[PDB]
């Protein structure tokens, strides 16, 4: 009896604390989410089971560190970037698949 | 821990049918072997079977013991009573 | 023949219902059976089929022994697409010689693909001036850039991958084409933790709402 | 009477035991949600400020060149990864449609 | 028909785009490493560009000749 | 003529129905519903297939089924049986496939590789928990416990292997311990067993 009437008597009290705790937190989050509704709209889809945000998304930032002359690579990729030929190619492809949708 | 002692025996059977023989005894007497009870448990299942010959003496004890051993919280008795145990097997699991 | 025609029509309606229930339409089926006893029987089933947007061909030879069954071998052909990971997954399943998980994975991959394409079309329809079709609605990534100021650009890359067991999962990551001019301007420097934060935001409130709020912040 | 007392105390214990778990996980998940949404609000406001500042400065001086560092390199290579595959699929689609 | 002339100019531009691709050895060095090709999605290698850009020509000409351009309700909408 | 064309169409649709049976799942529409047949396989090994009866009327009910009870479906029923039935069927197909694969691995181990096993393996009906002991020939004893708590997959997430009565004396022994740990955590059971035993 004693052990039992000990062990439960705390946990339910803990419950009460947690109860009001979550209640307070709930109120807090309520007003706070109203804040993120100031500019963002109120509103199918299927969320993940917290697996999307686990792998490293910027591993490529390390991979480019392994290439030689990374700054020179940036410079030559920029001097290739300003070429209008590839821009024309891209816009032609865009126009080509524009009618696809 | 129920009162002090009880004659409990286990026997695993096919289709995960653990059969448990329980002979009850009071605080001042050896458990009686002339008034036994039988409980059939299926692993990882929401149902259990009991023969109620003298279980009306202490029903909640067996139920709470079974639910705490099964790691399940709520335990209820549906009003379904029969003698053909195999037909009960078929009807509860819709195995017919 | 009228009763036979009616029965055939009823069976065809049932088959169409099941095809909708699976989302896969098998165009052809050719069956061959041989017996090789010392009772082993080898059955070969050629079939061409298609999912909503994709077409495939496959043949498989299976063995039945007097009371076990196991596929002896299989070959399978896809169509050439950008998603080359689909082809390598097809190859891996071909060594695995597994059919049910393969087909479920293919349907899930097309279901996520259709979702991605529909969301891309919807966002392009919503704002057609700040949304740029880098490779198309059926591509892997999208890019938002300001027409007046081409210095900023934000690309969301979306890739669907297959787990070894056969589980499917999408993945979305950000990257910003940002000049260091704007980085020098404001010293807050919150772009460093942008990917993880955006992933958490998407997990909190989905993809479509996240992109809508993002483009709202670009007003 | 002590045996009955056993019955009610054990019943109360087994009833209250699960009650802790859902409340604990709800508290944890709501706290995590609050922290995440506060962080996300901070980042969205900060990025909106960055966008506004850059737009103002670009309106001040748009003709100046905009250099970029390795942080923006891999995605740009994405538009440099042109191997006609998409255009080949487009040609196949056109060939299918021409019938 | 401006498609003819845009095709002509991109075909003339093919030579110089191949040149500006062969300008550097770093883009050739990142080849063979799948660690970037699985991230970009397919691969980064354009060496048979001659074949593909000369093959699209007959197909585009053929094109210009032929001028090719809940659960209950969802289930009930099928049995009808 | 017309009869020949009708027969050709009938045999074509029958072949298509057989192909549909050979992949994914099966369904045979009846008067009161569909006795949907779910097919199970793993590693190119055909496994036992189950079926469940349906009622097409609005109060969706399962008046008959063959799936074993220890597979949880009533919770999944309250989840997605009324809404998004397609996801319901896909999820139950995944779960039955995982259970069938686990059972196939277990009984394949029991039948074939019992040669080096020193004791019976304790298995649950759902086979989420596995506990066994094995001797490999020098000779080393081990006792392994696998937790298949991720029900949708056929591979365990947490495995623990240890031995009682022998004190650690060879680093190589711990090396095979870790190797077996990785083998269970990554690759199927009988596959790695045949891999190292051979």
């Amino acid at each position: 009896i004693d052990k039992m009437v000990e062990t439960t008597e705390l946990m339910t009290g803990n419950i009460q604390s947690l109860k009001n705790k979550i209640q307070i937190l709930a109120s807090e989050v309520e007003e706070e989410e109203e804040r993120v509704k100031q500019m963002h709209q109120i509103n199918l889809s299927l969320p993940e089971l917290s697996q999307k945000t686990l792998k490293a998304p910027t591993l490529q930032k390390e991979i480019l560190a392994l290439i030689p002359n990374q700054n020179a690579l940036l410079k030559d990729l920029d001097i290739l970037h300003n070429s209008s030929q590839m821009k024309s190619m891209s816009t032609f492809i865009e126009e080509a698949y524009k009618k696809l949708d | 821990r129920a009162l002090k002692n009880v004659t409990v025996s286990f026997r695993e059977t096919e289709e995960n049918a653990v059969w448990i023989r329980i002979a009850w005894g009071t605080q001042y007497t050896k458990p009686n072997q002339y008034k036994p009870t039988y409980v059939v448990y299926y692993s990882q299942t929401p149902y259990a079977f009991t023969s109620s010959s003298m279980l009306r003496r202490n029903t909640p004890l067996l139920g709470q013991a079974l639910t705490i051993a099964s790691k399940h919280h709520q335990i209820v008795k549906m009003d379904l009573r029969s003698r053909y145990l195999d037909s009960l097997k078929a009807i509860v699991f819709k195995q017919y | 023949s009228k009763d036979l025609k009616n029965q055939l029509g009823h069976l065809e309606s049932e088959l169409s219902f099941l095809s909708t229930l699976t989302g896969i339409n098998i165009r052809n089926h050719s069956k061959q059976t041989e017996d090789l006893t010392s009772r082993k029987v080898l059955q070969r089933h050629r079939l061409s089929g298609n999912c909503h947007m994709v077409t495939f061909q496959l043949e498989f030879q299976i063995l039945e022994i007097q009371l076990s069954s196991a596929v002896t071998d299989l070959n399978i052909i896809m169509e050439p697409t950008e998603c080359s990971e689909l082809s390598e997954f097809v190859s891996r399943a071909e060594e695995r010689k597994d059919l049910f998980m393969f087909f479920r994975s293919l349907h899930f991959f097309v279901e996520w693909f259709e979702y991605r394409k529909r969301t891309f079309k919807h966002l392009k329809e919503k704002y057609p001036d700040a949304v740029y079709l880098s490779e198309g609605p059926s591509s892997c990534s999208m890019g938002i850039r300001s027409a007046s100021r081409p210095g900023f650009e934000l690309v969301i890359v979306w890739r669907i991958q297959i787990d070894e067991d056969g589980k499917v999962f999408p993945k979305l990551d950000l990257l910003t084409k940002v000049p260091q001019r704007a980085l020098e301007l404001d010293k807050n420097r919150a772009i460093e933790t942008a990917p993880l934060s955006f992933r958490t935001l998407v997990g909190l409130l989905g993809i479509e709402a996240a992109l809508e709020s993002l483009i709202k912040s670009l007003c | 009477k002590k045996r009955q007392r056993m019955i009610e105390v054990q019943d109360e214990l087994l009833r209250l035991e699960p009650q802790l778990k859902q409340l604990q996980t709800k508290y944890d998940e709501l706290k995590e949600r609050k922290s995440s949404l506060r962080n996300a609000a901070y980042f969205l406001s900060n990025l909106k400020q960055l966008y506004q500042d850059y737009s103002d400065v670009q309106a001040q001086e748009p003709n100046v060149k905009e250099t970029y560092d390795s942080s923006s390199l891999p995605a740009l290579l994405f538009k440099a990864r042109t191997l006609l595959g998409a255009e080949s699929h487009l040609r196949n689609i056109n060939h299918q449609l021409e019938k | 028909d401006e498609f003819m002339m845009l095709l002509s100019k991109v075909e003339k531009l093919s030579e110089e785009i191949m040149e500006i691709m062969q300008n550097l050895s770093s883009i050739q060095a990142l080849e063979g490493s799948r660690e970037l090709e699985n991230l970009i999605g397919i691969s980064c290698a354009s060496h048979f560009l001659k074949r593909e850009m000369q093959k699209t020509k007959e197909l585009m000409t053929k094109v210009n000749k032929q001028k090719l351009f809940d659960s209950y309700e969802f289930l009930k909408a099928i049995l009808n | 003529n017309e009869q020949e064309a009708l027969e050709e169409k009938l045999e074509n649709v029958k072949a298509i129905l057989q192909a549909y049976h050979f992949t994914g799942l099966s369904g045979k529409l009846t008067s009161r519903g569909v006795c949907v047949c779910i097919s199970t396989a793993f590693e190119g090994n055909l496994l036992d297939s189950y079926f469940v009866d349906l009622v097409i009327q609005k109060p969706l009910r399962i008046h008959h089924h063959s799936v074993p009870v220890f597979i949880p479906l009533e919770e999944i029923a309250a989840k997605y049986l009324q809404t998004n039935i397609q996801h319901f069927l896909f999820s139950l197909c995944e779960y039955l496939n995982a259970y069938s694969g686990r059972k196939y691995q277990a009984d394949r181990l029991q039948s074939d590789f019992a040669a080096l096993l020193t004791g019976p393996l304790q298995r649950n009906p759902l086979c989420n928990l596995l506990s066994f002991t094995y001797k490999l020939d020098q000779s080393f004893p081990f006792c392994a416990r696998l937790l298949y708590k991720d029900l949708t997959a056929t591979l365990p997430t947490d495995v623990t292997v240890t031995c009682q009565g022998v004190e650690v004396l060879s680093t190589s022994w711990e090396e095979q311990r870790a190797s077996h740990e990785t083998l269970f955590c990554t690759k199927p059971l009988h596959q790695v067993f045949a891999s190292f035993t051979r």
